[PDB]
């Protein structure tokens, strides 16, 4: 899955 | 500041993107969609999964 940290 | 998710709030913490290119929300806070850690492979949101 594609995730990011803010 | 753009807003995101089912909760309509600003970006914070870890976010996950819905793999339906037509998704109306696109990005979600992990906790809002019941996640603590990153799922492997494609993921769809609750509105897209039904
Ligand atoms: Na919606
Ligand atoms: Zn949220
Ligand atoms: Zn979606």
């Amino acid at each position: 899955a594609r995730t990011k940290q803010t | 500041e753009p807003t995101y998710c089912l909760c309509h709030q600003v970006s914070y913490g870890e976010m996950i993107g819905c793999d339906n290119p037509d998704c109306s929300i696109e990005w979600f806070h992990f906790a809002c969609v019941g996640l603590t850690t990153k799922p492997r492979g494609k993921w769809f949101c609750p509105r897209c999964s039904q």
